[PDB]
């Protein structure tokens, strides 16, 4: 049937997608020794979606490991989860990129990536019907960003028509956890401008204000921004995996959520989010999440999006809910706050139901806007960009690696582009 | 002898179908294994086989495995034919390209060949009946493309769909107008007859009058299953006054491109108010010509009434609904066009409307279904035309259609038939 295939960059792609894995064999009640412990059918149902049935009846996980420093990979190994995967989805390089974008790409990928894309033929081989593939990886790091950005190509080179989706983590702007980030976040964004269908724009440090501000935190680690990033990865994907009301497929989201081929970046949201002992006082309620998602400070993109309007929106519900709650929420929401959505685009929101909520929670929801304030991103990294590229810092590296600067020029120009094609819809 | 096929297309026409078959079941007291432990007019909708066992004639089509499958692991598993559920591998994606071209016609062939068997094995069949929603992917699409198939092989077949009809607010889609516009283009080039159904007015109905709680799709559902079982009731039982599809095709439809009637049925109330109030053929046909309880948002006192068909089910005597029609017609807030003389045509069936177990609706010993065409809903058609005629004028979902076959000037034809329908109503609101 409808199935996805997993693709995990290095470093935060395979953490984060460690993370999810764990969130999804949670979902379908997978041990991770491989065995199907869960008591409903629904689990077992489409789970050929991410999984596949082994001979010895354990359920591998439908995903393919790359990243450039095996360290990581042996810390993934080592890890409980690490069992799921067969050896072969293991599949790495000796020598870092050292978060040059050019490296990687040009030179250390391509074989990687060859190797890689056998046995993304072959896990294809093993699809029935093949929707689409997604990326967990990094902008700024070299493996992820280079990688990523070279695997995704052939991957659409091979897969023209199939779903090409990517959860990416964007510089954050108050904060930076490496230099020279405002290069590969250009190229990266360049080839992700052309050669995907949609994209996820999720900062670090919004997560750190969202989860220290909500969830009443002390000393919150990467892991935890990940299980949420991963709540939300597998918040979208519940109506291909469950039945509802109005099931939405990734590509038909792609497609309402897109008014124009170039644009098709997202900022994802999440709700409810409440701390412990507050939730007591808190109840669980269609308005409450709606609320809660349309609450810029929810917004786990870095910026306001007070400043745009909406070209799209799409609400994925979790749980047993009423229609009627989410229709007069939608209408009344989108009544109050008006000059917020595009006046050519009636009816922005997109609405779709699951019936089965996340584990843990009577009800819950994720919300996906599109905006301008992406734009605000845009121009943030564009000044960067051009503030590093005019004293050509670092430079020598890429040119080492024998990238030419009419790349760079064009990548900014394009990025010229994003950012003006923004402008001229608002 | 007398037959009918009942075709159910996207989810919408699934469950719809699969609340309508059990409604079915119900009042023919079919058991979902096929058996029943004067009623023949059951085998106008209903096969039979060597055990005594009855199976239903449909055919399930959705291009997403989905609620079919959901069907196939539920209770009429047991009932329903496994070859006349027919489901593929992907959806339409909310574009009418895929469904009405791209995806459909590598499916479609299979379902005609089906609904040929199932022909094969009527004798007197008389027409088709095709629930899908209107603006959805599969539906808009498949239902084009199959009513344009089965519009030429069956030629004078009765034709008859029920289309959920997007609300003017609410909104489950932002491609919803092309879709529909692209839809009721190719549909009204050949449907006979089409029932539009507002999901807001549904909310509005229920929640106003049968005072529940906020809903879902499910009493929605039930509640329009029952005015498709009222009609069939009509067809399905011998009463004062019997009425054939060919007859609301006759009564109801004044000119071959105007076909759009209005559902509105009563008595909708409490099952606690069934108490306090007292059901008379006036007080529920006043009911039934109320702006409120119409099952469509559109508003009637913006036009005037062409033809009106009133369906009575249980106990009713034709002498107070003559009577009643014309205190109606004492009424001049409802206004009928000048060029006709009579838009009314009834009908009365003995078999009262049965009520399902666990439902939410007052039992009654009568009830009416009302049909009716207005220009209003071509105020309606307006407003749609509109919302299309701004994301069209920007171009935006565009390339999606575009590159999966469509054209520019698909849109734009679709757009002047539009208008040709405005103009149309408008003249004829004359
Ligand atoms: N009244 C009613 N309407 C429904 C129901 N289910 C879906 N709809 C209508 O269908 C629209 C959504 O599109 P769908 O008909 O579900 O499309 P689909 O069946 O999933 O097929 P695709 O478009 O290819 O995905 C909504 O706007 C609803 O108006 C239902 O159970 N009852
Ligand atoms: N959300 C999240 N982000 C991470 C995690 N680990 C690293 N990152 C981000 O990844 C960036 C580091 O890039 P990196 O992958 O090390 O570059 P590379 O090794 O050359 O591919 C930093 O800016 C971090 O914000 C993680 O566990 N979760
Ligand atoms: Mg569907």
């Amino acid at each position: 049937m409808r199935e996805i295939v997993h693709i995990q960059a290095g470093q935060c792609g395979n953490q984060i997608g460690a993370k999810f894995w764990e969130v999804i064999s949670d979902e379908h009640g997978i041990d991770p020794s491989g065995n199907y412990v869960g008591d409903s059918d629904l689990q077992l149902e489409r789970i050929s979606v991410y999984y596949n049935e082994a001979s010895s009846h354990k359920y591998v996980p439908r995903a393919i490991l790359v990243d450039l420093e095996p360290g990581t990979m042996d810390s993934v190994r080592s890890g409980a989860f690490g069992h799921l995967f067969r050896p072969d989805n293991f599949i790495f390089g000796q020598s870092g990129a050292g978060n040059n974008w050019a490296k990687g790409h040009y030179t250390e990928g391509a074989e990687l990536v060859d190797s890689v894309l056998d046995v993304v033929r072959k896990e294809c081989e093993n699809c029935d019907c093949l929707q689409g593939f997604q990326l967990t990886h990094s902008l700024g790091g070299g493996t992820g960003s280079g990688m990523g950005t070279l695997l995704i190509s052939k991957v659409r080179e091979e897969y023209p028509d199939r779903i090409m989706n990517t959860f990416s983590v964007v510089p954050s702007p108050k904060v930076s956890d490496t230099v020279v980030e405002p290069y590969n976040a250009t190229l990266s964004i360049h080839q992700l401008v052309e050669n995907t269908d949609e994209t996820y724009c999720i900062d670090n440090e919004a997560l750190y204000d969202i989860c220290f501000r909500t969830l009443k935190l002390a000393t919150p680690t990467y892991g935890d921004l990940n299980h949420l990033v991963s709540a939300t990865m597998s918040g979208v994907t519940t109506s291909l995996r469950f039945p509802g009301q109005l099931n939405a497929d990734l590509r038909k989201l792609a497609v309402n959520m897109v008014p124009f081929p170039r644009l098709h970046f997202f900022m994802p949201g999440f709700a409810p989010l409440t701390a412990r002992g507050s939730q007591q006082y808190r109840a669980l309620t269609v308005p409450e999440l709606t609320q809660q998602m349309f609450d810029a400070k929810n917004m786990m993109a870095a910026c306001d999006p007070r400043h745009g309007r909406y070209l799209t929106v799409a609400t994925v519900f979790r749980g047993r809910m009423s229609m009627k709650e989410v229709d007069e929420q939608m209408l009344a929401i989108q009544s109050k706050n008006s000059s917020y959505f595009v006046e050519w685009i009636p009816n922005n929101v997109k609405v779709a139901v699951c019936d089965i909520p996340p584990r843990g929670l009577k009800m819950s929801s994720t919300f996906i806007g599109n905006s301008t304030a992406i734009q605000e991103l845009f121009k943030r990294i564009s000044e960067q960009f051009t503030a590093m590229f005019r004293r050509k810092a670092f430079l020598h590296w890429y040119t080492g690696e024998g990238m030419d600067e009419m790349e760079f020029t064009e990548a900014e120009s394009n990025m010229n582009d994003l950012v003006s094609e923004y402008q001229q819809y608002q | 002898m007398r037959e009918c096929i009942s075709i159910h297309v996207g989810q919408a026409g699934v469950q719809i179908g699969n609340a309508c078959w059990e409604l079915y079941c119900l009042e023919h007291g079919i058991q979902p294994d096929g058996q029943m432990p004067g009623d023949d007019s059951f085998n106008t909708f209903f096969s039979e086989t060597g055990a005594g066992k009855h199976v239903p004639r449909a055919v399930f089509v959705d291009l997403e495995p989905t609620v079919i499958d959901e069907v196939r692991t539920g209770t009429y598993r047991q009932l329903f034919h496994p070859e006349q559920l027919i489901t593929g591998k992907e959806d339409a994606a909310n574009n009418y390209a895929r469904g009405h071209y791209t995806i459909g016609k590598e499916i479609i062939d299979l379902v005609l060949d089906r609904i040929r068997k199932l022909a094969d094995q009527c004798t007197g069949l008389q027409g088709f009946l095709v629930f899908h929603s209107f603006g959805g992917g599969t539906g808009s699409g498949f239902t084009s493309l199959l009513m344009e198939r089965l519009s030429v092989d069956y030629g004078k077949k009765s034709k008859l769909e029920f289309s959920i009809y997007p609300a003017p607010q609410v909104s489950t889609a932002v491609v919803e107008p092309y879709n529909s516009i692209l839809t009721t283009h190719t549909t009204l080039e050949h449907s006979d007859c089409a029932f539009m159904v507002d999901n807001e007015a549904i909310y509005d109905i229920c929640r106003r009058n049968l005072d529940i709680e906020r809903p879902t799709y499910t009493n929605l559902n039930r509640l329009i299953s029952q005015i498709v079982s009222s009609i069939t009731a009509s067809l399905r039982f011998d009463g004062a006054l019997n009425v054939d599809l060919t007859e609301f095709q006759t009564n109801l439809v004044p000119y071959p491109r105007i076909h759009f009637p209005l559902a509105t049925y009563a008595p909708v109330i409490s099952a606690e108010k069934a108490y306090h109030e007292q059901l008379s053929v006036a007080e529920i046909t006043n009911a039934c010509f109320e702006p409120a309880n119409q099952m469509v948002k559109c508003d009637p006192r913006h036009g005037k009434y062409m033809a009106c068909c009133l369906l009575y089910r249980g106990d009713v005597v034709p002498k107070d609904v003559n009577a009643a029609i014309a205190t109606i017609k004492t009424k001049r807030s409802i206004q009928f066009v000048d060029w006709c003389p009579t838009g009314f045509k009834v009908g009365i069936n003995y078999q009262p409307p049965t009520v399902v177990p666990g439902g939410d609706l007052a039992k009654v010993q009568r009830a009416v279904c009302m049909l009716s065409n207005t220009t209003a809903i071509a105020e309606a058609w307006a407003r749609l035309d509109h919302k299309f005629d701004l994301m069209y004028a920007k171009r935006a979902f565009v390339h999606w259609y575009v590159g999966e076959g469509m054209e520019e000037g698909e849109f734009s034809e679709a757009r002047e038939d539009m208008a040709a329908l405005e103009k149309d109503y408008e003249e004829v609101g004359v």
